[PDB]
């Protein structure tokens, strides 16, 4: 594993430091390392490929060390090494291929490919090279027991749910309150609506109260709060809780009053922010509470006053809502995001080769199902093929 | 400088602006030689040394 | 084209690593490179600059070389270093900007200002360094054809286009059914509406279609999809198809029922996915197409009732929409998007210089008028221009 | 501050590149620099801590060289390595801490902690390393007084603004006209409104206008510009300007008639645009000047005709918007943004061990009131903790 | 510009210290300053004037040294060293004059003449010798970015302003309520006046207030605060606001009561004062914030009881108003004052030479106009101009 990334960042710096014409300075330490990969490559034998419709594909190395002789590189000494590196770059391509399809459900983070396990003998580890990407160095602090992190820009840290909570009902549904909310990617839309508009609470004020559990810890969030949720302020039916019969919704407005917003860790109010909108912050949290109530307004003009009676039909439904989003946070386990493409990766390999499915992780790999039950062997698995897909990355885009 | 030349050693622009016709001053301090020839003016006599 | 990346590199480490009191073990191999820049840059005389209002600059070199004597550096030489690298610095600016402000309509991929001509020869191949960013890299392979890609986070594919398209009208305009659509930067927003809400049609199930063709094919792209077009949402009014009268449209909001969307490649499916929101992917595909249909709920409520009679006069009009959004992905053509500042570079040179409209770009370098006729002359144009973009980014932000 | 880099540049290094089986050749530099890190640092003594609940640590350095005559390095060698960089990093751990913890309002650009005052003798110098970093870069391009440039995705150059302006009301509040606005973030959500519907405006036209001031002049910015105001299209209640009463707005919405967006300098016009959507550019700018008008549709058909009567009451508020977003820019000073968690480590570090109100900065780093008042004194101290809190971002995520 | 200063000091020293019967050692170490800008001077040749009506002029140096073997200076020694002076003397004179009269948008702190932008070659560093005035000192503490700070007595920081306003009026012009103020140069008189002397009021008491905003931050200021306006003391007539009617203003003078004065610096409150007349300071301050306010006397003779009835003629206006002087401050810019005459230097060498109007400066070097927008481009101007007029002002007064 260690040596797989030595085998590919080797091959990188090869296409772009060996070109024609540079000085022989450059490159005198990389053909150094080039000649040391080879004498250790030759005489063995690999074989990659077998599960699903990926091919099977037999590997042999037997090729002659580079010259270490000229003042400024020519034409002759690139095309040379050209017919060298892409033998090798074909080879990692079809390892790379072999171990994001596999998985196991004892020991995950082991490799499981018939290739990788070879190559983790000690007579290969002689070809080992800087370890410097951001998966390789997670990689090995994680190996030892010490603490890791990964940055992200829009985690998707929360699965796709959307519905409501009805907290007064009845068959006619023509006086309703609760909640709605959306949490999809990395983002919060919650509201909290009242058809009465407070007209027999107390200090007519009614309350309201949202909390979102995470999977994972975050750390070092940056988070945007607004204080409307767009998507729930239009008129529309819904069904009901069992699909029986339909249900009406015609929102009116109001600002959200006394908002506080909790950042919670085993229980313990780590943050809090009271009326305080625009960009805040969360340290370390596992856990959002969102608070904040509806008021009725105490004076009114007569064009406002005729929406809100006292008696039983209300067709104009108070509504109070908010809106978090978090920008960027720090996490300890790998997610998906909005920035790098390692997912979309390791789905595209294994729908292309048509590849049956395993124990461990859903049909079609599913992000939503995948982070619904994250379970630490499913975090083993997802860590050693992301890792795998991030050195693929690096020769073949 | 002639001098800094001296003591560095290591030539390698004397050597290519030489070989390849360049403009160059030399500062110095050097010794010269009166010449008092117009056939030794008419052979190129300077540029050869 | 690739020795002027490889003035700009050396340039970069030498105001980076020659810094005071460091080893000089660290800067024994720059050093060795920045020196035999200067015996080949010497006795030769450049010009740029004379189109628009870019001045006309003349360029001679004539430097002498470094040390490379000292156990420690000194502040004797880095000032007496800082005062050649500021005048390579100045000439490099006045190259890119020379290059980015030219256009040619046969062959755009060569060079085109007269400095970058002269510096093709084989004279000045041996300043040649390691070529290592993302497009000196790609502008190598692509030379060779060989396969490359470019990543990008939320790409300019689509350009701007705001209309609808009615399926069923009448002058008076008030029994409608069509689509509504926002195509603009990384994000589709249909929405489809029909008046009657199904009172007619066969089994109430009204069907909706809306299909995107794409201009270049992306590759494993992190998708996006959401159930509500919150854009078409509210009341609104809407001029005729031209522009003679106007008409209203006052929504009211159902779900989408059985939505399936579809990336296809050559008119062959690849990917299809059916009533799952969320994040999605979509390994390969040059075309995405939205299905999505009206159902009339068959139980509802007496507050829902009053809504959809059988007469004629519709108040509320139903209506059902998506959302899609791409997050990421992996293009093989030079394109925009919302992280890199490469597009901005080019027109903001062309627009301080008051430079006149040529033969290939749109005026005024219009994304939305060059991705809509992207032609495979304009495609070499613009890759050349962004990779001259990307040196010049190296040494003047 | 130069040499803090300096010591983090070569423990990152450290851990990457002394692994166990690599060839000497590749660790053949790295291990002079390491080994005069040392001779460098033996004998003295430091103290770090003091302020807040930040506990008081002593620190001493007596350590031993490494070893220069291996082949390929074995386990004896990393292992011996390693206890080495473990008592380094947590010293840079500490001395980080305790420069983004500590302010001035004389000269903020000065270090602050008595470690890195001491830190700055001629001494330690020679421990000076490669500043390739880009925060390390341009504190030493702006030390010089040379241009220098910090690139942000979504710069957080707005503060949070969410308000109102009545052009014409009265105590009854039914004929009304003026704007709204949400200014949060990197995004402009404007919206003009006028009940009447311009029937008794000179030829029915009725003129918005909307100025926004920068804090900083940003540069070569890549602008969205989408022709509707989601936020402002649904009906609410507002209240008043001192909050005596409430004021009913009801939506119907044209499309914006005549806008002109322009981009000033100086009160300069850099740029100007003219009814174009979609993606724009910006080369150079400090203030943002939106205008767009109202026109009175000449031709209703009978459903439209109804909603704009001649009288006074007037049930459907006519309603003209924008919606403006800037994407990348590039600035001088430093800022916040979406993708990097700068801002994020400095408050964490303050919240965690309870730190008093200094004199300069805002209580609990309030990024809403530091960009409001943005102050010369206050710029000074925000680039030397942002610088800090990258050099920390190397070892310790 | 170093060296500008440079001629300057040993040409002022030159015609002080050699004079006619000294001793040699007095003049021992001056001499080999004064031969050495003499051999650094040989041979080149230099280029002032051309914009406006200064004349082009053409300056070559041949000069011998000076002799350093007598005892005691004789009138031969004088008398052929004034003839090498007076030629070095006019040549000062004229590249002084070249550079107050160009500015520069982009770039203002670099040189702008022919002439010292030669000058300011690495072969004319030189002739550098102490710098020890108050403006090259600072030229060389802000190139290195260090606080400065310069000395002023009564700095002219307001711009001119005389007028009202109104916070009750009707057409008549008979019963009224507000302030009048004058901020001119360095000194604030605020007046705030009731025609009704708080009948009316609630405990017969009327607030005022007057908030003025500085352009840049001033530090240490000496202030005297004093209880009377005299400047609004008599009856005059004053015109409407929009110069339509006049109305007349009779006063009576009553003293502040109440008085706050207090010194902010981004909203928070750094100093304040109540009820302290006299001399006061202020450390840190850029926001003077006025507050006084008005009482009816409850007990009065009948001679002041007629002055002020119930009902609604008011022949005597009640008045009180405050007085606002600043002695003397320390800011970090350039200004303008009542002791040195740095400002009216630079204008008389544009008017005299009938200079065109620039890109930068207002026209005619209007005071008001230059700190009212007194933007970060025309600061770096101003430093750069006042410097060179303060090198002028060393040789030619
Ligand atoms: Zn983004």
């Amino acid at each position: 594993m260690d040596v797989l990334y030595s085998l590919s960042k080797t091959l990188k710096d090869a296409r772009d430091k060996i070109v024609e014409g540079t000085l022989y300075s450059n490159v005198s330490d990389l053909i150094q390392q080039f000649n040391q990969m080879i004498i250790t490559m030759n005489g063995n034998e690999f074989q990659t490929g077998g599960i699903g419709n990926l091919p099977i594909r037999n590997w042999n190395f037997n090729f002659g060390l580079l010259g270490t002789t000229l003042l400024n590189l020519d034409a002759n000494y690139v095309e040379t090494a050209r017919n060298t590196i892409d033998y090798f770059v074909d080879f990692v391509d079809n390892v790379c291929m072999d171990e994001m399809v596999r998985e196991s459900q004892r020991n995950g983070i082991a490799p499981q490919s018939d290739s990788l396990r070879k190559l983790s003998a000690i007579k290969f580890k002689r070809i080992n090279f800087d370890n410097s990407s951001e998966y390789i160095e997670n990689w090995n602090l994680q190996n030892r027991r010490q603490r890791t992190g990964f940055t992200f820009h829009k985690p998707n840290i929360f699965p796709y749910s959307a519905s409501f909570t009805l907290n007064r009902s009845q068959p006619a549904h023509d006086n309703l309150m609760g909640t709605m909310w959306l949490n999809a990617g990395s983002e919060i839309q919650v509201a909290g609506f009242d058809y009465s508009c407070a007209i027999n609470a107390p200090a007519n004020i009614q309350q309201f109260e949202h909390i979102v559990p995470l999977r994972r810890v975050l750390t070092t969030a940056t988070i945007t709060l607004l204080p409307d949720a767009e998507r729930f302020s239009f008129p529309r039916v819904i069904n009901s809780a069992d699909g029986a019969t339909t249900w009406f919704f015609n929102p009116v407005i109001l600002r959200p009053n006394n908002v506080e917003v909790e950042f919670l860790l085993n229980g313990q109010i780590i943050n809090t922010y009271q009326a305080r909108f625009g960009t805040i912050v969360a340290r370390n949290f596992d856990t959002i509470r969102l608070s904040f109530q509806l008021m009725r307004p105490p004076n009114m003009t007569p064009a406002v006053a005729v929406l809100f009676p006292n008696a039983q039909p209300f067709e104009h439904h108070a509504t109070v809502g908010l809106t978090l989003r978090i920008e960027s946070a720090v996490c300890e386990s790998v997610l998906a995001d909005a920035s790098e493409t390692l997912l979309a990766n390791v789905t595209s390999v294994r729908q292309e080769y048509a590849i049956p499915v395993g124990p461990v992780f859903p049909p079609g790999m599913n992000w939503t199902d995948l982070i619904t039950n994250y379970s630490p062997s499913r975090e083993d698995n997802l860590q050693r093929v992301f890792t795998v897909a991030s050195i693929r990355s690096m020769l073949i885009k | 400088n002639l001098e800094e030349l001296m003591r560095s050693g290591d030539y390698a622009q004397i050597t290519n602006m030489l070989l390849n016709n360049q403009p160059v001053a030399l500062v110095g301090a050097l010794p010269f030689i009166t010449d008092s020839s117009v056939i030794s003016l008419i052979a190129k006599l300077d540029a050869t040394v």
